């Protein structure tokens, strides 16, 4: 019953759906782009711009 | 039976195996050659040796003077 | 066939790019332009390439100016009708050698060079049979192989009889960034820059790769999930069976 | 579309003839006890597809026990099927078990629509 | 009563999606047709949204293409799941084709609906080779070439229906520009087909993976099966997005990249990777007109297939040599479809033919006979005399 | 509307199976029922069951079809090799 | 199939009008009949009455338009003419 409020009406269960999609999309986007940016360090083109100073 | 004139050489480019390009002068037979699997071909289009199973089909073409209309 | 009209198998060079994760080696990207300009430009076009693809990817934006700003376009014309020219700028593409076509088989001994812009892209085996065919000319062909005169040999090619001359030496260009550049380092590295030049999108499409198979994975384990707990009335649902009375 | 009829000739003339009884009676029993009707507790008439009005005929025609004795197999049939198990071993349809039960109705409605169609196509004897 | 029953449009939706009576056995190979609608509208909207950047003209074409995959937003996303789609639609429809001959589905009373499902067939044939001519790569015009010489084998008639199908002399620009109309309309005529499709099933009912009767224990199609196809919607999406993403250029043939070239020949003419099986039985034939009829009694003979199907008992779930034999037809399309991908040489010839006469030998003469047989051995096991 | 023929499906009510009588159901709501409480035991013993009742229907075709094309592919590679280039003119002609 | 709602159009046998008992019906066959016996003196005076009754309700509202949008035009081409600019002037500031 403490949470089943917080399920009870289907206005506060979407609202909490779209909410966490919200943030679900942010947090994975940034998430997803700084792994896949230290996986592959060294070989993008900002590291070769930091490494050709001239 | 494959020209009109025997002075003047008209063929089309369509082999009969599969569709290839001889080259233009070239060979053993003095006419063309075909690089894809070496249908020799003669003076006047002909399959000596090679895969290809008939010979070089001459367009339709007919003379009106000074040239010649083809098709 | 045989295998001289196949050609020869392209063996499993290990690219830095190859596996689910891994991105283009954009130096090695820089470097093979640079292989690009100085030695196939001369007869290879590169006609699908625009100059504002590479700003941010092997060149900067002043660079890739630079380069542009040195070849010549056509511009409209002016206020009589003549015909005038224009320095290049980031819109255009990368112009071939060769005006037109007859031109390149004039120039090649009938040969046309292929446009590369999807080179790695059209042939079966891709980078490793472009890696194989540059670094895979014989000093001298096999035994008993007469080759028509004006071709050249290598096992990769399709029928073993190519049309192109071997045109990879030893430091026949100088780098930028100063690696030893040997015949098989040039090589690798115009086969990068042909697998950029074909597929711009790598990067994009193995990250939004990775977004769209983590997230299907969780909604299919979930859907499993949701089926699993639906179906439970109907799964667990049992029947007994006395029989009636007959005398009804 | 076998008409039962014609099934059932067949099976005779194998029955009753020694050599191929004994040659392919044991080939037919092993083939019913590989088909594995019998481990989801059916049997063979109750495996007939029943879509056509002649079957609908001869499911009219059979008694009511019986009847609902088919219905309940069918659908712990389709029970244990969905549970993707199979009946325990002391569920399972037995070999005397596995009668013959509704082919006197189907041969019947078969020599009812045999005899229908060829009266309504007769000639006369002139 | 509900709104979902008393409104004329809810209805249908009602009495298709919501309460459709399904029988409760039916395991994962009953949502290969939620899973090909699913791809239907795939294909169709990424159709949409990849014909707006495209022009038709022969010798812009390959360059739209090529101007989709580089300079819009996206575009690679839209043709890779456009093309593998395509791949997948076929693969799916396959397993479909396949689930109808196993369990029986053919059968009457639902012989209308595999007639139907077999015009649904042709049509998609004929709207994935269309596509695949709209490329105009190097396969593109010439298996574009090869289909219509086929067409030229018809006597008396063949040359003009040829000349009337190019728009002119070869395959050139009226050819492209028409078979990109053609290619946008058939889509609609497999759909207005598909909603037919529903129909003849609708008024029977499905069929069950036991063979008997499903109408003692029925469930609605809402949340049961609603969920059921969930998880394999979720699953077909996931192997889709792999082959976009991750190997995107598996499936289709390198050669397609290369310009149309009428001029240069390739080394190996191939169609892509699902009419392979059809090319294979087309080519098994030493003659063009024949092999062109045998190529469509190819399709026909699944048409001819619920009147010599004699077995008494609906589907191969309870039968053992017609299983087997099952088994032994599908290996052998697939056999035939890498028969069909290799080149004209030996001994290919010669298991070519022989595998086309499997393929009909199935249709025609082992499917009655050991359905006979099986019904003759499911009578003596249990009667006695 | 008009009416139309007989089907072999009714609807909820008149659904058009026999009469049964008799016959008990008994189900659990699956608030009160756990899910996936079969799946360890069941996905090794059952997929077990499953694939030993039904895998060699599959693999001797299979086999059939795989060893004919793997006999016919290398006869194949050695017809066009320097070994069988008579063999090869003398089945070609 | 389900059941739908209540509709005001039934079918042939329970259309769904009211009950109706001692009207009947007659009509004869078109084959004896002959077609187009009515289209002399109908065209006339037929016609003439299905004109007369229920012309002038599209002859008013034809007149008033048509006289508003001819006396609007007319006054278009006086101000856009000579003599008309100085109230062109003046109306169009
Ligand atoms: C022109 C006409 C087109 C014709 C298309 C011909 C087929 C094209 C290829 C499509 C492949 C799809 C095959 C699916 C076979 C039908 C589905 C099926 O039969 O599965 C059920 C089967 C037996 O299950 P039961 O229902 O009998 O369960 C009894 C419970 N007591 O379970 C089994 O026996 C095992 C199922 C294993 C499926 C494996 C799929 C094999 C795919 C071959 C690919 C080959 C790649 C090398
Ligand atoms: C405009 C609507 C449109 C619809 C609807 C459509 N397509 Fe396509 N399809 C295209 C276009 C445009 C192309 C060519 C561009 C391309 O290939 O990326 C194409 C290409 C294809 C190709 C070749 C892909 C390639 O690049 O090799 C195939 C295969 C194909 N379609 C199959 C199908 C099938 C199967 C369906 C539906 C049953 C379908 N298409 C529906 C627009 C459509
Ligand atoms: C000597 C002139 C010449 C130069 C220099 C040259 N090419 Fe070529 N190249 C050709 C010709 C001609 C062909 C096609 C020949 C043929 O088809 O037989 C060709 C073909 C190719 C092919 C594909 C060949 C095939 O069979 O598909 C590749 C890849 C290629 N060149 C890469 C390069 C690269 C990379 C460079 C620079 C590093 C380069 N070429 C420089 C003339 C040249
Ligand atoms: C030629 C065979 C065939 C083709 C092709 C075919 N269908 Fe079916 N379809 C069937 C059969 C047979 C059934 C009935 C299944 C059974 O036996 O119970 C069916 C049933 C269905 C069903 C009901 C769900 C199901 O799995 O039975 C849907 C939905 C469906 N088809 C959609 C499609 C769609 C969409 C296409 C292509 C656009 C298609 N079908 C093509 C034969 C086919
Ligand atoms: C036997 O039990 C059943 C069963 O009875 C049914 C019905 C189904 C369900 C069947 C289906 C869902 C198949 C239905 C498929 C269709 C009706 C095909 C229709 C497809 C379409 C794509 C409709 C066409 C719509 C468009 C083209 C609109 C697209 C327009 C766009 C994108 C415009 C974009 C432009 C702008 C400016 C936004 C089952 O799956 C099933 O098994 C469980
Ligand atoms: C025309 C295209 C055909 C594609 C075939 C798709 C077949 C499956 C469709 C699934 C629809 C799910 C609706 C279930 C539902 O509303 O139940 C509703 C509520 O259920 C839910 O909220 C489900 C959670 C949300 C799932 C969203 C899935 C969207 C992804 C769809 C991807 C395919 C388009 C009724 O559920 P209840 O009766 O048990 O209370
Ligand atoms: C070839 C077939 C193609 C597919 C067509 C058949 C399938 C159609 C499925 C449509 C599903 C969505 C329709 C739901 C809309 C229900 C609203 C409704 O019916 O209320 C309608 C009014 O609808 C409208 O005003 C416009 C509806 C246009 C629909 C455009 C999509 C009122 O209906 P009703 O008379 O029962 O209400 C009485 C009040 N108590
Ligand atoms: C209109 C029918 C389209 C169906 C596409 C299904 C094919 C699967 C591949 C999808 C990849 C394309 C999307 C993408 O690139 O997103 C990528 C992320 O991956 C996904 O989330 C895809 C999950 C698919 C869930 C399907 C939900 C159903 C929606 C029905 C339509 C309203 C890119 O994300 P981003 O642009 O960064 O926001
Ligand atoms: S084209 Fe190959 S032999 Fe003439």
């Amino acid at each position: 019953s403490l949470y089943k409020t917080f399920f009870k009406r289907n206005a506060v269960f979407v609202g909490t759906i779209f909410a966490g999609a919200f943030v679900f999309q942010t947090v994975f986007d940034t998430a997803i782009t700084s792994w896949y940016e230290n996986h592959n360090k060294g070989k993008l083109w900002k590291d070769v711009k930091a490494r050709i100073a001239a | 039976d494959r020209v009109k004139d025997p002075q003047w050489l008209i063929m089309l480019g369509i082999c009969t195996h599969l569709g290839c390009v001889p080259i233009g002068e070239a060979g053993d037979f003095g006419g063309w050659f075909c690089p894809c699997h070496g249908s020799h071909y003669d003076i006047s289009g002909r399959i000596r040796k090679g895969p290809a199973p008939l010979n070089l089909e001459i367009p339709a073409y007919e003379f009106d003077g000074d040239k010649v209309i083809v098709g | 066939m045989t295998a001289a009209e196949h050609g020869l198998h392209a063996p499993a060079y290990a690219w830095s790019h190859n596996g689910p994760f891994e991105t283009f080696d954009h130096a090695s990207i820089r470097r093979g332009y640079q292989v690009y300009r100085e030695v196939c430009a001369a007869c290879h076009s590169l006609d699908r390439v625009a100059w504002r693809t590479l700003v941010g990817v092997s060149h900067t934006n002043e660079e890739v100016r630079n380069m542009a700003e040195e070849f010549e376009y056509d511009d409209e014309p002016d206020e009589q009708g003549n015909p005038k020219k224009r320095p290049g700028k980031l819109s255009d593409y990368i112009p071939g050698p060769y005006p037109n076509e007859q031109a390149a088989r004039a120039a090649n001994q009938g040969a046309l060079p292929p446009d590369l812009s999807l080179i790695v892209k059209a042939r079966h085996g891709g980078c490793d049979y472009i890696f194989s065919l540059l670094t895979g000319y014989p000093d001298e062909p096999p035994a008993g192989v007469a080759l028509p005169p004006g071709s050249n040999y290598n096992p990769y090619f399709p029928g073993g009889s190519i049309a192109m001359a071997r045109v990879l030496f030893d430091d026949m260009v100088e780098y930028e960034d100063g690696t030893p550049a040997t015949t098989s380092q040039m090589a690798k590295d115009v086969t990068t820059f042909l697998n950029w030049c074909a597929e711009p999108e790598h990067d994009e499409r193995k990250r939004l790769g990775l977004k769209t198979v983590i997230i299907l994975s969780s909604l299919y384990l979930l859907s499993i999930w949701v089926k699993k707990f639906k179906w439970a009335g109907i799964k667990t649902r049992k029947f007994v069976f006395n029989p009636p009375k007959p005398r009804k | 579309p076998q008409s039962f009829t014609s099934i059932a000739r067949i099976g005779d003339y194998i029955l009753k003839s020694p050599v191929l009884s004994k040659l392919c009676v044991p080939v037919a029993n092993q083939f019913i006890n590989l088909a594995g009707y019998k481990k989801l507790g059916l049997k063979f008439d109750d495996l007939i597809a029943e879509e056509n009005p002649i079957m609908q005929t001869a499911l009219r025609r059979l008694p009511e026990d019986e009847s609902y004795a088919r219905a309940y197999r069918i659908i712990r049939a389709h029970q244990t099927e969905l549970t993707h198990h199979l009946l325990p071993r002391n569920e399972w349809i037995k070999a005397q078990e596995d009668v013959p039960y509704l082919l006197p109705y189907i041969l019947e409605a078969e020599a009812a629509a045999k005899e229908k169609d060829e009266l309504d196509n007769i000639e006369v004897s002139k | 009563m509900a709104f979902r029953k008393s409104n004329v449009y809810l209805s249908l939706v009602n009495s298709y999606i919501i309460d459709s009576p399904q029988p409760s056995s039916i395991n994962y190979w009953w949502n290969m047709g939620s899973l090909l609608g699913l791809c239907l509208v795939i294909q169709i909207v990424t159709g949409i949204f990849m014909a707006m950047h495209y022009s038709s003209n022969i010798e812009l074409a390959f360059s739209s293409v090529e101007h989709i995959m580089r300079d819009v937003h996206n575009g690679y996303i839209l043709r890779y799941l456009h093309a593998n789609g395509a791949s997948f639609f076929f693969m799916v429809m396959f397993m479909h084709m396949a689930k109808g001959l196993y369990y029986g589905s053919y059968r009457s009373p639902r012989v209308t609906l595999w007639n139907v499902g077999v015009i649904i067939f042709i049509l998609t044939i004929a709207t994935a080779f269309l596509g695949y001519c709209c490329v105009y790569g190097q396969m593109s015009h010439w298996g574009a070439t090869v289909i219509t010489n086929l067409f030229s084998a018809i006597p008396f008639v063949g040359n003009d229906i040829v000349s009337w199908l190019w728009g002119g002399f070869s395959v050139s620009n009226p050819t492209i520009q028409r078979f990109f109309a053609l290619h946008y309309l058939v889509p609609f005529i497999i759909a207005a087909m598909v909603i037919m499709h529903l129909m003849a099933l609708h008024i029977h009912g499905s069929s069950n993976p036991l063979g008997i009767t499903g109408n003692l224990d029925r469930i609605p199609m809402h949340s049961y099966f609603i969920f059921k196809d969930l998880v394999t919607v979720f699953l077909f999406m996931l192997i889709l997005a792999l082959f976009v993403f991750y190997s995107p250029n598996t499936l289709g043939h390198p050669d397609n990249y290369i310009p149309g070239n009428p001029l240069v020949t390739p080394a190996s003419i191939v169609p892509e990777w699902y009419l392979l099986p059809f090319y294979a039985i087309l080519r098994s034939i030493p003659d063009k007109l024949l092999g062109v009829i045998t190529m469509f009694a190819a399709i026909l003979v699944l048409l001819v297939l619920p009147f010599t199907d004699r077995s008494v008992v609906r589907g191969n779930t309870f039968k053992v040599l017609s299983k087997f034999f099952f088994f032994i037809f599908v290996f052998n399309f697939v056999l035939l479809g890498q028969i069909g991908a290799c080149h004209v040489e030996v001994p290919y010839v010669l298991m070519g033919q022989i595998a086309t006469f499997i393929y009909f030998a199935y249709f025609l003469i082992i499917v009655p006979v050991i359905s006979t047989i099986e019904n003759v051995l499911f009578y003596i096991g249990r009667v006695n005399k | 509307g008009p009416p139309s023929g007989k089907t072999y499906m009714g609807w909820w009510g008149h659904m058009g199976g026999p009469k049964q009588k008799g016959i008990t159901s008994y189900a659990v709501s699956p608030y009160a029922q756990k899910p996936l409480q079969g799946i360890f035991h069941n996905a090794v013993f059952n997929s077990f069951r499953r694939f030993k009742s039904q895998f060699l229907y599959v693999l001797i075709p299979a086999g059939i079809y795989w060893y004919w094309w793997k006999n016919g592919n290398e006869y194949n590679e050695f017809l066009y090799s320097k070994a069988g280039r008579e063999e090869l003119e003398r089945v070609n002609v």
